[PDB]
């Protein structure tokens, strides 16, 4: 996944 | 206290689980797994957020696990470090  | 959750209401695993009522049908991870790792649904895409550190995770890939993504990207989260 991609973190923000 | 010396730590403070970004979202106190989502302190509860049950509250986090409820947030997935409208989790999209394409999103492969289960609400059970996500909520157990501290994560609740933001209502946008497949984007979840941690009640503790406030980190957000989206664009989940096959083979991703909730806990391992949470720890990889937000290793200093108190929920990660308290587990
Ligand atoms: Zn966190």
């Amino acid at each position: 996944a991609v973190p923000i | 206290g010396t730590i403070y959750p970004r979202n106190p209401a989502m302190y509860s695993e049950e509250a986090r689980l409820k947030s997935f009522q409208n989790w999209p049908d394409y999103a492969h991870l289960t609400p059970r797994e996500l909520a157990s790792a501290g994560l609740y649904y933001t209502g946008i895409g497949d984007q979840v957020q941690c009640f503790a550190c406030g980190g957000k995770l989206k664009n989940w890939e096959p083979g991703d696990r909730a806990w391992s993504e949470h720890r990889r990207h937000f290793p200093n989260c108190f929920f990660v470090l308290g587990r």
